């Protein structure tokens, strides 16, 4: 093997958990995926912005990973985004969201 | 083309590639493989 | 970009490289120094070893259905939710094609590659202005023709016409179109057979035949305006050569062809007797 | 080549310019076979030339048969006289031959196997209908239709001109597909 | 063959910790990774080239 890289080696001493907030995902996202397609419209290598375009991670052994490269086995693959038409409840927060609504005036917030 | 045998009328066909799989004399279509010619060692071991 | 990797002994350097993959090590090593170039190989049989886009492409699908936990209120409503972008697909015509067409082969008693051919001949044509319409059955009932020939199975128009009636004639200006079709995108001996088993007879008369009608034909008599007529005519000749009771008539209706083709054809074969002699 | 395209059929557009009463232009003639329930248009055989026309309500007359330009433009001034002579002042106006079909033959055995199937992208092939070959020129535009008895039937012309040209052209390739 | 979780126990129990590393890590499936030093994330973007 694996190349010389230049970070500090360091070792993780504490995960923070906590739930990922909309404009993160985008300013994380290196695209946005629009296309339900996955493969090039002719039946060849893949459509960009389809459901993995090349700037997310790659594989094939054979190819770069245009974002970060080249090694299949280097690129730990980059996150892509959708941004839904409009908002839908995360099945692990109903329950946390129908508790939730239960103590705030559904009006003003308070 | 190598020599095959039907698996019932068991007669030496010698087809080839792009020939039918089928057996002259019965249109039986198991053929076996005419066994090899070069010789072969065992130890009676 | 160009998003290529090639793999070359850095320290041999001499071609496109003489290398081989260890797979049991998940190695490659260059076959001259041993340098092993890349390693921990992906397995590549495990992978769909836990397991049709020629068809259904990259617009992808999933069957939904209901589960164990789920009353009638939301269940319905799943068959209530995917009824909402059945048109900006014309995907029915593509799938229920294919249903249909399934439903057709499959009825037909047909190998299961033939289905695919015409699971294809669909596909491939699928929309032309030479297709423009003309009642989707001609191409269904040529797209098997096709499929079913270009699957080295040939059977006749009346067979299909059988199977789907096409008024014989949207059938024939649909089916020149569609072979070239694939021409641009780029055999009666069939026929023996599958008669001598619908007069359940032993190899030897469907044997003979195969000969006569090479022969018949290899010389001359052109004979016949569509040869699935001087097909029969040979198991006729050589049925006659046996003494087996498959009078005329029961021929005719059996495999729905004319009398008159048959004497007159065997005219052509009272005559030319002499050259079948095999035994 | 050596051979002319010998046309059997020439259709051609008159413009007899009057809308003709075609029960009375039935009525009128000698032999003609007139009835609305099968088209309407008026249709004539006249024996000299030897032509069958359809004369409509608009008074445009197609007609058939002609064994050449002449045959059918005679043809189709007699049948502008019988319209006058029934009452209706049909004139010979903007004449055109809307098509010429022809047979003629190169007599020599033709491999149509090997042009068809080399040929396939320009002529189909389903030998169980009807074993003639399909060929098609755009200079100049005829469509040929080719058979073992060394027939052509040139179609897809105007003129008998075009069907000349297509000939010249397509009887090389006939003899280089001659069997033999 | 399986280092199981059962396996995993005993070696505690032995209390050889470098052995529970390698056969964890070496011996299986190590893998550098850079991440961001303010969001956590594995999502730096090295051309470590
Ligand atoms: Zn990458
Ligand atoms: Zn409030
Ligand atoms: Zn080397
Ligand atoms: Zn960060």
């Amino acid at each position: 093997g694996q190349q010389y890289s230049s970070a500090p080696l360091r070792t993780v001493k504490e995960v923070q958990f906590g739930l990922f907030s909309p404009e993160e995902v985008r300013a994380i996202s290196v695209a946005k995926i629009r296309f339900p397609e996955t493969m090039d419209e002719t039946q060849t290598r893949a459509k960009i912005g389809g459901l993995n375009d090349p700037r997310l991670g790659s594989i094939d052994r054979n190819l770069k990973c245009q974002t970060c490269q080249e090694g299949m086995n280097e690129c730990p693959g980059h996150f892509g985004h959708i941004d839904l038409a409009k908002p839908v409840f995360h099945v692990g927060f109903i329950a946390k969201i129908k508790k939730v609504c239960e103590c705030v005036c559904m009006h003003c917030g308070k | 083309t190598l020599k095959y045998i039907c698996a019932e009328c068991s007669s030496k066909l010698s087809l080839s590639r792009t020939d039918a799989v089928r057996c002259k004399d019965c249109g039986h279509r198991i053929l076996l493989k005419a066994r090899t010619k070069r010789l072969v060692q065992f130890e009676a071991r | 970009p160009n998003l290529n990797i090639v793999l070359t002994c850095p320290e041999c350097k001499v071609y496109p490289p003489k290398i081989v993959e260890r797979f049991s090590e998940g190695d490659v090593v260059c076959a001259l120094c041993g340098l092993v170039l890349s390693d921990k190989l992906v397995d590549t049989r495990s992978e769909w070893r836990t397991f049709n886009p020629l068809l259904d492409g990259n617009n992808l699908s999933t069957r939904i259905g209901k589960g164990e936990t789920t009353d009638m209120r939301f269940t319905k409503e799943l068959n209530k939710a995917q009824g909402k972008n059945v048109m900006d697909k014309k995907d029915n015509e593509v799938q229920a094609a294919f249903a249909k067409i399934t439903m057709l082969c499959d009825a037909a008693e047909l190998p299961k590659i033939v289905k695919d051919c015409a699971k294809e001949a669909y596909k491939l044509c699928h929309d032309e202005k030479t297709l423009k319409g003309k009642s989707m059955e001609s191409i269904m009932a040529a797209s098997i023709l096709i499929g079913c020939r270009r699957a080295e199975v040939a059977r006749t128009f009346k067979e299909i016409q059988s199977l789907i009636h096409v008024k014989t004639k949207e059938f024939g200006k649909t089916l020149n179109i569609m072979k070239n079709i694939l021409r641009g995108k780029s055999q009666n001996l069939t026929y023996i057979p599958r008669f001598c088993s619908h007069l359940g007879l032993p190899m030897q008369v469907t044997t003979s035949a195969e000969y006569t009608a090479k022969k018949c034909k290899e010389i001359k008599e052109i004979a016949g305006k569509s040869p699935i007529t001087i097909a029969v005519v040979s198991i006729y000749l050589n049925i006659l050569l046996f003494q087996i009771p498959i009078t005329a008539a029961k021929v005719g209706q059996t495999l729905q062809v004319t009398e008159g083709t048959i004497k007159s054809g065997y005219k052509i074969l009272y005559e030319h007797r002499d050259k079948l002699v095999d035994p | 080549s050596g051979i002319v395209p010998t046309l059997q059929n020439i259709v051609a557009t008159v413009t007899l310019g009057c809308r003709l009463d075609l029960k009375t232009v039935a009525l009128h003639a000698r032999n003609a076979e007139y009835n609305p329930k099968r088209f309407a248009a008026v249709i004539m055989r006249i024996r000299e030339p030897k032509t069958t026309a359809l004369i409509f309500a608009s008074g445009k007359m197609v007609v058939t048969g002609a064994k050449s330009e002449d045959d059918s433009k005679l043809a189709s001034r007699k049948y502008a006289r019988i319209i006058q002579k029934i009452g209706f002042a049909a004139k010979f106006t903007d004449f055109k031959i809307q098509n010429i079909v022809g047979s003629c033959d190169v007599k020599f055995p033709i491999r149509l196997e090997g042009l068809a199937f080399s040929h396939g992208t320009f002529s189909s092939y389903e030998p169980e209908l009807f074993p003639g070959l399909i060929y098609r020129m755009v200079k100049p535009k005829i469509v040929l239709l080719i058979f073992v008895s060394g027939k052509i039937v040139l179609t897809g012309a105007k003129q008998r001109e075009e069907i000349y040209q297509a000939f010249e052209a397509i009887y090389p390739v006939l003899s280089e597909f001659r069997k033999m | 063959l399986r280092f199981g979780e059962m396996e995993r126990d005993c070696m505690i129990a032995h209390g050889a910790a470098s052995f529970l590393k390698e056969r964890l890590m070496e011996a299986s499936d190590a893998f550098r990774v850079h991440i961001c030093g303010i969001c956590g994330l594995m999502t730096v973007i090295a051309k470590l080239n």
